[PDB]
């Protein structure tokens, strides 16, 4: 880890989390075709879980989430997912172009 | 009818066929596995450890986890392909020998 | 033999059925051959534009009567009569004024308009069974129709049954009966008037009153819900909210989701 | 073909109306926007009132 | 074996003596080939008969 | 008909003539397709190779 | 379903019979609202509408 973190300079922190959910997601998959009940509960659990986490890499990981997951997801769990993502900025644009 | 089995043959015999230095490992993950679901119970006493390990050696999806050696070994032999064909190699000790 | 054509008890008749493999059903427009006994059944079938050829193996048309003709014969639907001159006649006599195809359930009656997806299970008045002796033991509705009939709401389900030709009826046993059904099914098969079929044991809950067993067939149908255990259903009947339609999850674009990390990686480091 | 419901019986038929909202993203028109609006609503909703 | 035990759907040959339990024993869902070999059965009554 | 069928015959044996090492694939592509229309349509779920 | 305002038919016994939205304008006509759905007719030429 000394070794590792010796390189990459400052954006080993963003290397590694991307790394790790990249791993998470694929073994997901490779566990997809058993258990039919992983796409829907582990994309909430992601979803869930991807507030704890900073901006840098939470880009990251929705741009990765709607690359893989998306073909294989019913829509409305997508939609909410977009509703969730785009709340903060709507209400911004709400405040400052539309409220009274 | 029913073809699980056909296609986890097929899986198995597609990975064979990409050979790498790590199937091994996973031959002897699954032969673990399946021999400990015969005797299991005689040597197993006391030593939770021991316990754990079992536990975890036998909850181990071998069926689930040899597509993910698929795509594991196909980027690395995409990789050694692009690097032969364009770049070139001087150790002798590969196995490009013989083209 | 010929058959004839005869034109008695006409101002008693509302309608005609016709009946198929020992089974009344409705009368469709295109089919083309029958076995008739009355005249006016011409006039009936040309109203509606339509032509037939006479012949003994074709199904039988029966007229619906509003008055009591001919006796009971079990296991044949309606009624019989033998006219004058020795041919015989159907009939199918009515209580109230709603009158469609009526079949028997081993409790209740219920009309219906298909008998392959019905819960039809005998369509006769009266039934003959051959006991544990190997004898004929006479069943009906009401048991007064035939002097020593036994009532068929005195059956038992999970109980094998034999008739006198050899059929065998099975069914198993319900909660709930009506516009929806729930049925409780063991290990075993079950069968019917001129169906078997094998099922698991499980508990099955359907939003009509059509024929369900526990199995993948009826499990595919629509409407139709299962599950091996109790509680299972629940989550039987929640999976397919979360879960795709079909098969149409290929994990082979994972692909794209691992360049991306690669390109990163490299960029990264670049 | 748009604008076409059919369904095996009246009770069937009423159900198969939302067969397209439980459909991969990627399986309908760009007019889609009718079902993303018909979804928010409830969702905001059901959430940030109740 | 010359001791009364409780019965289980598992079981799959009797002797039968009682018509009955033909009805009773298809109830659970067993099935049961008749053979002497197997254990025999009896039949709980209330009244003193015997 | 004529023109409706003898197009597609003229079209595969001008294929051969254009001969290549890659003729087998089409080959066992068109033995699949057809396959796979009178049979199939089974052989439930599980694995992706297949 | 109707290509024209009057149309001719084959009877039972094959005989053409003519008919038309409105008898007025064709004595000895048959009107189509005589004709029952879910039955099969027949043309001239052979022609089937149901």
């Amino acid at each position: 880890f000394m070794r590792f973190r010796r390189a990459f300079g400052e954006y080993s922190h963003v290397v590694a989390f991307n790394t790790l959910l990249f791993l998470m997601s694929f073994t997901v998959l490779c566990l997809t075709p058993v258990y039919s009940f992983l796409p829907g509960v582990y994309s909430v659990i992601y979803l869930y879980l991807t507030f704890y986490l900073t901006n840098d890499v939470s880009f990251l990981a929705h741009i990765q989430w709607m690359v893989m997951f998306t073909p294989l997801v019913p829509f409305w769990i997508t939609i909410a997912y977009i509703i969730c993502i785009s709340t903060k900025h709507f209400y911004w644009f709400f405040s400052n172009y539309l409220k009274r | 009818w029913d073809l699980t089995a056909f296609g986890l043959v097929a899986e198995w015999f597609l990975a064979y066929i990409l050979f790498t230095r790590f199937f091994y490992v996973l031959g002897l993950a699954a032969i673990m596995q399946l021999f400990f679901s015969y005797f299991a119970v005689h040597f197993i006493s006391n030593s939770w450890l021991m316990w754990l390990i079992i536990n975890l050696v036998q909850m181990a999806p071998i069926s689930a986890m040899v597509r993910m050696y698929i795509f594991f070994a196909s980027f690395y032999y995409v990789w050694k392909s692009y690097v032969h064909v364009v770049d070139g190699c001087n150790s002798s000790t590969c196995m490009m020998c013989y083209k | 033999h010929v058959m004839s054509k005869h034109t008695d008890f006409s101002s008693e008749i509302i309608g005609y059925k016709a009946i198929d493999g020992g089974v009344t059903r409705d009368i469709a427009s295109t089919d083309t051959c029958f076995a008739n006994k009355h005249a006016d059944f011409d006039t009936w079938f040309s109203q509606r534009g339509g032509s037939y050829t006479n012949d003994k193996a074709c199904p039988l048309i029966a007229a619906v009567i509003t008055r009591e003709v001919g006796f009971v014969v079990p296991g044949l639907p309606g009624t019989i009569l033998r006219t004058t001159n020795g041919d015989f006649l159907h009939f199918l006599p009515r209580v109230f004024s709603a009158v469609g195809n009526i079949c028997y359930t081993p409790s209740k009656l219920i009309e219906y308009t298909d008998f392959a997806t019905s819960a039809c299970v005998l369509a006769a008045e009266c039934t003959i069974f051959k006991d544990a002796s190997g004898k004929p033991v006479p069943y009906c509705y009401d048991t007064n129709v035939l002097e020593g009939s036994v009532a068929y709401e005195s059956l038992r389900p999970d109980t094998r049954y034999v008739l006198m030709d050899g059929s065998i009826i099975q069914f198993p046993n319900t909660y709930l009966e009506g516009s929806v059904r729930v049925v409780t099914t063991f290990d075993s098969e079950y069968c019917r008037h001129g169906t078997c079929e094998r099922s698991e044991a499980g508990v099955c809950v359907s939003t009509s009153g059509r024929w369900v067993l526990n199995n993948d067939y009826y499990r595919s149908l629509p409407g139709v819900f299962c599950g091996v255990d109790a509680v299972n259903l629940l989550t039987n009947m929640f999976t397919p909210l979360i879960q795709p339609i079909g098969a149409l999850d290929i994990s082979a674009s994972i692909v794209a989701g691992g360049i991306v990390a690669i390109v990163v990686t490299c960029l990264a480091y670049y």
